RNA sequence: GCCCUGAAAAUGGAUGGCGCUCAAGCGUGUUACCUAUACUCUACCGUCAGGGUUGAUAUGAUGCCCUGACGAGUAGGCAGG
RNA sequence: AAGCUCGUAUCAGUUUUAUGAGGUAAAGUUAAAUAUGUAAGAAGUCCUUGUUACUUAAUUGAACGUGGACAUUUGAAUGAAGAGCUUUUAGUGGGCCAUUUUUGGUAAGC
RNA sequence: GGAAUACUGCCAGCUGGGACUGAGGACUGCGACGUAAGUCAAGGAUGCUGGCAUAAUGGUUAUAUGCCGCCCGUCUUGAAA
RNA sequence: GAAAUUGUUGAAAGGGAAGGGCAUUUGAUCAGACA
């Protein structure tokens, strides 16, 4: 008779994909990133600097 | 006053093609037409007889009757807000083939071979043509080729 | 009667298997995007330490959307806005790039304004404005059943199944893209920026191709 | 009191209201200009045909 | 045109089997977002190579920041405009902090004096100057000179509310 | 606004129910509301939008052409079924058995079917005997035979027969229908 | 580039008016804000299309209900009062 | 306006691929841009063996057929308040403007 | 050699204030929460309290105020003319 | 024994017309309802 919206509303959000539960308990949108070591080489650096 | 003639306002329409003047090359009359086959009516200005009016120029219609000198052409003429289909006299000088239906029938038969291929190749077809796609990833080496970095110009006079 | 009671727990069941397959299905494309938009990352970082470069891969959907009245159109335009399904001011619908259908957007640029959308868009205008088209009748989504009893031909038999088929623009575009009414929209929540709409977004108004500065026009418009 | 004679305004925009329907073509179609020799015999070809099924058929 | 960023744009000629990988340009844009930075990239390979937005590509889209954001610097920029009447060269000298925003201020002057729009406006070259009494202008040599101090001339007094009970005093 | 491909607000043309005030018609007009509805077999949906036709798109299937339908094949069991009138036709000396359905019979064809052993029916015992339809035959009488059919679409070398008071010599054969007075046609 | 000169028409006199000079003028840039019968969501009226419903033991089968979409209009035509 | 036969369906003020025609702008014979014709399949393709009084030097062609085989990535994109069909009749047959081109005219709210 | 902020973008992140609407009217469906019974914000509003029973609310009509509002029918490309 | 139109009384209004629409205040009136 009348729609409720999801992204509000959370009963109808979790009649709608399942996974809305299990991805906040996990969060999953606040997730880390590895970290990594990997530098520009002096080239690409040597390119940005350039006149 | 006004004049509306015949061939009436076709002075470059019917010319000869500068340096291709002269006798129709022999070809033209070796050239075998059928019932169903799809021809390209361009007007040969040499030869009277047996010619278009200056309204089937470039059109493209299909061959019902076929006759001494002569072939069949189907044509569609818009008149008012709808077509009629005309039906054309017209000697082979001012017809050919249009090549359309020849590559129309290349691709027929490739299609058969690649199914009845295919049918041992366990389907995953994929025989339609699709438009071209946007273009997929890639890298780039800059090994061996550096960014030359460029800049607009001053002006000049230059005269 | 057995009826009520022995067709109950035993339906019952079976709608408990649809969201229990949703359950892993939506999983997997959950992983799918991430490591997706990880590997675009890693990929600019594992190039600029090789002193090389990374071209994306051009973006294979836009999303368009219609900014201008009704009236005054040239004919030619007016056909082509009429087979992207864009009926009125301010509505859209996704819009998949190839070579055939790139060649429309430029005869309709003055009157739309089109980019890419992201993941997250995507996802709010499905689950916000996204309907259905059920013997036409324009259906609210709202559940599973209605998805189902369309597109499980196809699969797709959830509305997370619709966003999948939609962003990565998979084989069945066309009939999901076609199962969606066009996105009636709102006007944009923070105004459009800019005095003037009809200049081209390169030269300050708000049409054209606009590409990523698309996904937040839509968002106040949403 | 000279009029305005000629215009072709608004006259292709009336013209796609019900908007140029097409040949509603046919299998078969009319052999209204076939050449009458290939025509005689076609006759008989399938006059011919016809009743050779009807040894055939029977 | 806006609150300016300077971005650099690099983009190859589409690789056919002829001519394999192109020569790679590379230019410094001043636009505010990178969709204006790059639909104003192809508006100057247009005028170098064979090439076009659909005859080429951009490969890499990256931006500048300005190296040492915190000190006043002395910019030279020379300038190519097209006027009403013709088009011109130019040498406008500007004391900013950095490069951008020494670019968002040559547009307003030559916006206000030449009545040039952005549209009519090719920045030639924008450089530092590293020495002092390099700087051909007066009005910049104005501001180097040692240990200077001037006034706020008239200090100018907004005023935030209707009535005051005092009249004012411009006074610094 | 909202941009048309189409004219709003458009009818589809059709019979939704009789024009008649005929109260024994609507009765029928009722019965196949239900039986379409719930029946799932198209032979009720076919019965009932025949009973929407109006009397020139109804025309009547004579007891000759009965005759035929009987004699093709695997047919001479059928019970066939006419939404409109049937007529007699004497032109035929011989009648077969079977079974007729039909709205209206003339007391002709209702002899004649009498005669042979066969059975007139009405449509209401139709539904009664098969509400599917099993093993039925429409039939449909000539539409286009028409006296004023023969008129439509009058126009230079279409054939049409001009609509005319009185047919004979010096009406309208003269001048444009015959090439030695002016033209033909 | 801006300004002035070139620059003279008749009742009193019109950047719309007042009035405005580090503008309330001119060129340009970033923002905030105002509001159409257009856009989105809701209710109601009507129009169209698609479906549901004939079982006594009530009062409408031109009936009841379900679902959607749509609504400018002269000359003109039609349906219902 | 009255409807009629039908309903997955041939279409389309649109692109794309494929392929013709053109002789204006620029160029100084060449030749655009925008518009324009056709095709993208079942009324199809491949095979096999029938008909004729036309055609052939001819069991050779043409046109139409029998029997067999290949169905939905079935032959490009998008869209389609469904496709077609007919009858019947009103009003109108003084137009005007703007844009992009253009002739007459010195120009014009010509 | 390290960082932090800025900017961009995302979260099926958290919480607070304001305005508008309350259609429908036995149950049905899909979910959520609970071992369980059950409950819930899940196919559209309920609970609690107070006042006046009044011309208080509401209508009807004259006036006043703010903004708006040209004279009808006709021919006409074009009429307030 | 209508209307134009008029005399009397009562009410209201009035700065080069009058009259209208949306909105509410003020004055006069009106039920319904409740209970």
């Amino acid at each position: 008779v009348l729609k409720k919206n999801p992204l509000k509303n959370k009963q109808v959000l979790l009649r709608l994909n399942p996974y809305a539960k299990v991805f906040a308990a996990e969060k999953l949108g606040s997730k880390k990133a590895e970290k990594t070591g990997t530098k520009p080489a002096a080239v690409f650096t040597e390119t940005l600097k350039h006149d | 006053g006004k004049s509306h003639g015949y061939r009436s306002r076709t002075r470059y329409m019917f010319q000869r093609d500068f340096r291709k003047h002269g006798a129709v090359h022999l070809s033209t009359y070796l050239k075998v037409y059928k019932v169903g086959d799809i021809v390209d009516i361009k007007a040969n200005g040499s030869i009277q007889k047996g010619m278009p009016h200056k309204f089937y120029q470039g059109k493209t219609g299909v061959v019902y009757n076929v006759t001494k000198s002569s072939v069949g052409v189907i044509i569609n003429k818009m008149v008012g807000n709808r077509y009629l289909e005309k039906r054309l006299n017209l000697r082979v000088e001012h017809i050919k083939h249009s090549k359309c239906r020849q590559e129309f029938l290349e691709r027929v038969k490739a299609n058969a071979a690649k199914r009845a291929e295919a049918k041992a190749q366990g389907v995953a077809v994929q025989l339609k043509r699709q438009p071209a796609q946007p273009r997929e990833s890639r890298i780039v080496s800059t090994e061996g080729n550096v960014p030359q970095t460029l800049a607009p110009v001053p002006y000049e006079t230059f005269i | 009667a057995e009826q009520v009671a022995a067709e109950r727990a035993a339906r019952k069941a079976a709608n408990k298997e649809k969201r229990a397959i949703i359950l892993e299905r939506n999983a997997a494309y959950q992983k799918e995007y991430e490591t997706a938009e990880r590997n675009i990352i890693q990929a600019k970082r594992d190039a600029k330490a090789a002193g090389s470069y990374y071209v994306e891969a051009q973006h294979k959907l836009v999303f368009v959307v219609r900014i201008k009245g009704i009236n005054k159109i040239p004919p030619k335009p007016r056909k082509v806005l009429q087979l992207l399904r864009l009926t009125r001011i301010n509505s859209g619908t996704f819009v998949k790039v190839t070579k055939a259908t790139l060649e429309l957007l430029k005869l309709i640029e003055p009157y739309v304004a089109y980019g890419y959308p992201s993941y997250s868009t995507i996802r709010q205008l499905v689950y916000k404005r996204g309907f259905g088209k059920i013997n036409k009748q324009r259906v609210p989504l709202s559940d599973n059943a209605i998805i189902e009893a369309n597109l499980g031909k196809y699969g797709i038999l959830s509305i997370d199944d619709l966003i999948h088929e939609i962003i990565t623009v998979g084989p069945h575009f066309k009939q999901a893209n076609n199962f969606l009414w066009p996105f009636k929209l709102s006007n944009p929540s923070g105004g459009w920026g800019v005095p003037r709409k009809f200049k081209h977004f390169i030269q300050g108004g708000s049409f054209g191709n606009r590409e990523e500065f698309i996904n937040k026009l839509v968002k106040s418009m949403n | 009191a000279k009029s305005k004679n000629h215009t072709a305004h608004n006259q292709t925009r009336k013209a796609h209201r019900n908007g140029i329907k097409k040949p509603k073509t046919y299998k078969y179609p009319s052999l209204k200009g076939v050449d009458p020799k290939f025509r005689r015999n076609h006759k008989h070809a399938l006059h011919g045909t016809a009743k050779a099924l009807a040894a055939a058929k029977k | 045109m806006a609150h300016f960023k300077e971005y650099q744009v690099i983009g190859r000629r589409l690789p056919t089997e002829s001519v394999p990988e192109p020569k790679l340009f590379r230019m410094r844009i001043f636009a505010s977002n990178e969709v204006i930075a790059k639909s104003r990239y192809w508006y100057f390979l247009q005028k170098l190579h064979k090439v076009k937005k659909a005859s080429g590509e951009i490969v890499s889209i990256n931006q500048i920041n300005e190296a040492h954001p915190t000190k006043v610097k002395n910019f030279g920029v020379w300038v190519r405009y097209d006027s009403r009447s013709g088009t011109h060269n130019m040498y406008k000298e500007i004391r900013d902090v950095s490069r951008v925003a020494a670019v968002e201020t040559l547009y307003q002057d030559m916006a206000a004096r030449h009545r040039a729009r952005f549209r009519s406006i090719h920045i030639l070259k924008v450089a530092e100057i590293e020495k002092t009494a390099d700087v051909k202008r007066q009005y910049v040599k104005q501001f180097l000179t040692k240990d200077l101090k001037f006034p706020l001339p008239h200090r100018v007094q907004k005023s935030t509310k209707t009535f005051s009970y005092k009249r004012p005093s411009t006074f610094y | 606004g909202i941009d048309h491909t189409s004219k709003q607000h458009k009818r589809s043309g059709h019979r939704t129910a009789p024009k008649s005030d005929n109260v024994y018609l609507k009765l029928l007009v009722k019965l196949y509301t239900f039986l379409a509805r719930r029946t799932d077999a198209p032979f009720n949906k076919v019965v009932l939008k025949a009973l929407f036709l109006s009397k020139i798109n109804r025309p009547p299937v004579s007891v000759s052409r009965i005759a035929r339908a009987l004699k093709q094949e695997g047919a001479a069991n059928k019970t066939v079924v006419v939404v409109g009138t049937v007529t007699d036709d004497a032109r035929i000396f011989e009648f077969p058995k079977t079974t007729v359905a039909a709205l209206r019979f003339t007391a002709g064809a209702r002899a004649k079917i009498v005669k042979a052993g066969g059975e007139c029916i009405t449509l209401d015992q139709l539904a009664v005997r098969a509400p599917k339809g099993q093993n039925t035959l429409i039939l449909r009488g000539p539409r286009n035979s028409r006296e004023a059919v023969r008129h439509f679409g009058m126009g230079p070398h279409k054939g049409k027969a001009p609509r005319i008071l009185s047919t004979g010599r010096k009406f309208e054969r003269a001048r444009g229908r015959r090439r030695s007075k002016g033209f033909k046609v």
